[PDB]
């Protein structure tokens, strides 16, 4: 019934968890958009066709 | 003022009673069914007085009359009509609360009818869903084709008036229309036929002396018991009949003269019975053999 | 099971056989299959007309309202057979596309008239 | 008022408990206050995008 | 269905759906409706969350409840 | 083979072509099926008759085509019945196919269902402990307002026309992406003359 | 297996025997005629007026094969099985 | 036949028939008798046929028995609350004792019907599952309704198959 740690499964979130908040994106690459093809770079995405 | 008696007095109960009486043989008849090895005991003469007693006590639960009820008032209750709804659905929806705790009687059935009506369910739509969701042994859905005019008859020839209202009573309502049509129906060929014993020492003899006072044929009954040394039950008869009907011939000819015993006979026999000629012949003949038996 | 956030959902379970279906009302989580797991059983719905013509539809309204008191939802097509019985109002779109409906038989009027009044 | 099947429902509690009265059922609206779909949200409880550029 | 890492498919990459077309007049009744429907509906909620919690309440801090608790334990000794 | 009873077969039973084969005995007694082992399979054959051909040891009914399984004929049906316990014996227990033993189960229910086979009918107890329809459920309920003003359960059912102003705000929020405006709909559902 | 078939077959006690052996009324207990006693034999000579004593626990051997049956847990794809009649 | 002197003993018909349910109070029961003295004879009865009915019915209460450790026989329970009930049983039948403590420590017959009534409720006749909870599976098992296609197949109106083709 003693379960066998898992470190590396702790190690791994702290680590990601701190990168999130080192590494962050501002609101200036989020927010950003393509006045032409009316896409966000960051992620690619096309706005909704009644927010043009 | 003056309140006739019902079917449930205790005054008419144990009149009743006394007239179905109690035959063991016939109360616990073998019944045809899956059947295992007895089981024997060793039993004393007062042990054997116990058990026999308790078979008389547990006779008169499975001899228990049932109620007497009134042909119930259909319904027709419109809840609500919403005329918008109309022509958008071409069958009935028939929603049915179903909750453990709730007595079939207050449990609510509607119907919303294509034409946006919400009305409450028929009585013939009420126990047939209180059966789908809360089936009951010997019940069925469909109504059964043996309870049709020919099919009856032919059960009335066999002597199986007993089968067909234990049919009844498992498949219809008390209140409803069929479970007193099909009764109404089974007390007038005994009464054609004379078969007033088949229904005696069980639980659908009162019911049916109920039906002949109500309606005034007792006739045959009455001439039925004389003719098995039962007066006390033709007495009582008698008696009943006078209750319930105060304003008649022989009540009225009853208290001029104080009859008691086999008057009573006498005197309902000439003023009211149909048959007041066969029944003096009867009672006569009766009458006579007692007289032999007493020296 | 334990599920990331989600709520109990009043839904309808899909059952029967081919072209026979059957719904049972179910009180499941939110995330759980159609058939899955579910808490409590609430009623059933039957579409198919019966030999009376008729659709039997069964409620538990003491358990409906029990759940629905815990924090539970509801589907659209179970808002729209509580509606039709009385329990909850007419959904918006039970009255919405009943006027569509009327709108476009009375649009069919038209064509079959004209025909008959002109040919 | 009460939809219909519900207001059968209550009116008859009444008069199975005893209690004889004429008057009709009612739900008090006067406390759901509704808003429109368009007012300001809180924004102190709303996430944001995770950093996976694309 | 698909997961996150999944990559999205070739026939959807110039694919636009363009809303529907909207009724002033149904438009702004429907509108409406939801807006008294879902009033209506949240009273019915809030009346039956009341039930809920006065049972529970009721059940371990009854008049019944503490009234038969006492007469056991006033049976024991 | 044309059997001169199929209309009547009750009366073949009651015949004496049928007292010198059987005698008193029932039809299933002289039978015995042919299998390997002491345990017999637990199914008996489909049917003994395939395209109009009989096959080596017929079944107790299919042997005789003077034996008719009709819901009529008491007199044969009694005999796959226990006078004891109102069952239906397997087909193991007579040895008849499954086509006929299904035929008679069909003859036998319908027999008790015409009131022409007795059996044990128990006396149950009613369904409700009460008999009193005093209760909203069966009985009338109060018409609320507006069902006798004739109106509509709650006043959002009917359609209302809004105001022009509230429309051209619909227009101007959909902008190039509209529909032509309907009007308010008719009072009663159409029909197709 | 025939030698003691017949053996225990004619060393079997009657209804009458038993009766006249103490004394007391054999009465017959069936589930198809409910609590009903009837009376299968009874003494000829003088009933016993006292009762037999009420055992609490009879001190009687039992058998695996029955008890194990009554309590579901004799199972065997052999028994029960469907054959013609006998 | 069955190994053991009074063999009755272990069968479920037996340990079935008590009737002594101890109440939440009751936690652990401790027997004190002696295997010799007349006094004794019904204390050694008691642990020799009821014992095994009593922890058959109360299998969360805990059971020890101590042999010729004082010169009569006893009985004590230990409460959750803390309190202990002490029962000489010296010179009483083992029927006695199962009676006794029945009527100090045991529930009635009130309190046992209504725990049970709980549970019919909690099979509803209405719902359709699995014979193992439910009466019914399916809806076309009821007489009226539409039956199953693997039995009564459906009109060629209804299947999926002909209204494609019939539109189409
Ligand atoms: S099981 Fe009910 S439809 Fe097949
Ligand atoms: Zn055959």
């Amino acid at each position: 019934k003693k379960v066998r740690p898992r470190l590396i499964a702790e190690l791994a979130r702290r680590v990601r968890a701190l990168r999130e908040q080192l590494n962050r994106p501002r609101d200036s690459q989020l927010y950003a958009v393509d006045y032409e093809t009316l896409t966000r770079p960051f992620s690619g995405r096309r706005l909704p066709v009644r927010a043009w | 003022e003056t309140k006739k008696p019902t079917f449930m007095d205790e005054e008419v109960q144990s009149i009743l009673t006394k007239m179905t009486g109690l035959n063991l043989q016939k109360t616990f008849k073998p019944a045809i069914q899956e059947l295992k090895p007895p089981t024997y005991k060793l039993m004393t003469q007062a042990q054997l007085e116990e058990a026999t007693r308790q078979a008389v006590e547990a006779a008169k639960v499975r001899l228990k009359m049932p109620p007497v009820l009134e042909e119930r008032v259909p319904i027709n209750d419109v809840l609500a009509e919403d005329k918008i709804l109309e022509g958008t659905e071409t069958t009935k929806y028939v929603f049915t609360d179903i909750s453990y705790s709730i007595p079939h009687r207050e449990r609510f059935i509607v119907v919303r009818e294509p034409s946006g009506t919400l009305r409450k369910a028929s009585w013939e739509e009420r126990d047939r869903m209180i059966q789908v969701y809360f089936p009951k042994e010997g019940r069925k859905i469909l109504t059964p084709i043996i309870f049709k005019e020919e099919n009856l008859r032919t059960m009335y020839s066999q002597d199986r008036h007993v089968d067909v209202l234990n049919l009844c009573f498992a498949q219809f309502e008390p209140d409803s229309t069929e479970y007193i049509k099909v009764h109404h129906k089974t007390y007038e060929d005994i009464d054609k036929r004379g078969k007033y014993d088949l229904l005696r020492s069980t639980r659908y003899f009162g019911g049916m002396v109920w039906y002949f006072v109500n309606n005034k044929k007792i006739d045959g009954l009455l001439i039925d018991q004389i003719q098995r040394d039962l007066i006390d039950d033709a007495t009582n008869l008698v008696q009943l009949y006078h209750v319930l009907h105060p304003d008649g011939q022989s009540a009225q000819g009853a208290k001029d003269q104080a009859a008691e015993g086999i008057n009573l006979i006498k005197v309902f026999a000439k003023t009211e019975a149909q048959k007041g000629a066969y029944i003096e012949l009867t009672l006569q003949t009766y009458q006579e053999a007692l007289s032999r038996h007493s020296a | 099971k334990a599920y990331r956030g989600g709520h109990l959902t009043i839904r309808l379970a899909l059952g029967g056989c081919t072209n026979r279906p059957f719904y049972r009302i179910v009180a499941a989580h939110n995330k759980c299959p159609r058939d899955g797991r579910f808490v409590e059983q609430l009623g059933s719905y039957d579409p198919l007309p019966n030999s009376h013509g008729e659709k039997l539809v069964a409620l538990n309204l003491d358990r409906i309202r029990h759940w629905i008191g815990c924090g539970a939802h509801l589907s659209k097509p179970m808002e729209k057979l509580l509606g039709l019985a009385g329990f909850f109002p007419l959904h918006p779109m039970m009255i919405t596309n009943a006027e569509r409906l009327r709108r476009k038989r009375a649009r069919e009027v038209l064509l079959a008239s004209q025909k008959t009044d002109a040919e | 008022p009460y939809p219909p099947l519900l207001r059968a429902m209550i009116i008859a509690e009444r008069q199975k408990n005893g209690d004889t009265s004429t008057e009709e059922p009612m739900l008090n609206v006067q406390r759901i206050r509704m808003e429109p779909w368009d007012y300001p949200a809180k924004q102190e409880d709303k996430g944001r995008a995770k950093g996976t550029p694309v | 269905r698909k997961t996150r890492h999944d990559p999205l498919a070739k026939s959807k990459i110039e694919r636009v759906n363009m809303p529907p077309a909207v009724d002033p007049a149904e438009f702004f009744v429907l509108m409406e409706r939801y807006q008294h429907y879902r009033q209506t509906v949240r009273a019915l909620r809030m009346e039956f969350v009341s039930e809920v919690q006065r049972k529970v309440h009721e059940a371990r801090a009854g008049v019944l409840a503490e009234r038969k608790a006492l007469k056991d334990a006033a049976e024991h000794r | 083979p044309i059997s001169p009873y199929k209309d009547e077969p009750w009366k073949y039973l009651e015949s004496e072509e049928y007292q010198e084969r059987y005698g008193s005995r029932p039809v299933w007694a002289d039978y015995r099926r042919n299998h390997k082992g002491g345990v017999p399979p637990q199914r008996t054959r489909k049917t003994c008759i395939r395209r109009n051909k009989v096959v080596g040891n017929p079944c107790p009914i299919c042997r005789d085509h003077k034996l008719h399984v009709d819901f009529r004929n008491v007199k044969l049906l009694e005999q796959f019945v226990c006078a004891h316990t109102g069952i239906i014996f397997y087909a193991p227990y007579t040895g008849v196919c499954v086509k006929q033993h299904k035929r008679l189960t069909q003859a036998i229910q319908k027999a008790r269902d015409h009131g022409l086979l007795i059996y044990h009918i128990p006396q149950v107890e009613p369904r409700d402990l009460d008999f009193s329809t005093s209760h909203g459920a069966v009985s009338a309920t109060p018409p609320a307002p507006t069902l006798v003003s004739g109106d509509p359960w709650y006043p959002w059912y009917n359609w209302k026309q809004p105001p022009e102003r509230e429309l051209s705000r619909l227009r101007r929020l959909y902008q190039g992406h509209l529909q032509e405006e309907s009007g308010p709909p008719p009072e009663s559902m159409p029909k197709m003359p | 297996l025939t030698q003691g078939l017949f053996r225990g077959l004619s060393r079997q006690e009657t209804h009458q025997q038993l009766a006249d052996k103490k004394g007391l009324h054999v009465v017959e207990i069936r589930e198809e005629c409910g609590p009903l006693p009837i009376v299968v034999a009874s003494p000829r000579g003088p009933l016993r007026k006292d009762p037999e004593p009420e055992d609490e626990v009879p001190d009687v051997k039992l058998d695996w094969e029955d008890v194990k049956t009554a309590q579901g847990m004799k199972r065997s794809v052999w028994s029960n099985l469907k054959r013609a009649a006998t | 036949p069955m190994k053991g002197r009074f063999p009755i003993r272990r069968t479920l018909q037996y340990l079935s028939q008590g009737n002594v349910v101890f109440k939440d109070s009751v936690k652990v029961m401790t027997v004190n008798y002696n295997t010799h003295g007349e006094l004794g004879e019904g204390a050694r009865k008691f642990v020799f046929f009821n014992i095994p009915q009593i922890q058959y019915k109360n299998p969360w209460v805990q059971i020890m028995m101590f042999k010729n450790m004082t010169p009569s026989p006893f009985l004590r329970f230990y409460l959750d609350s803390g309190e202990q009930v002490l029962v000489d049983v010296e010179t009483k039948s083992n029927k006695e004792i199962m009676e006794h403590i029945r009527k100090i420590l045991g529930k009635n017959e009130e309190t046992l019907r209504e725990e049970e009534e709980e549970k019919k409720q909690l099979s509803h006749p209405a719902n359709f599952g699995p014979r193992k909870y439910c009466l019914r599976e399916c809806i076309c098992e009821v007489e009226g309704q539409v039956p199953c296609p693997s039995l009564v197949p459906l009109p060629k109106e209804m299947r999926g198959k002909y209204k494609a083709a019939l539109k189409a």
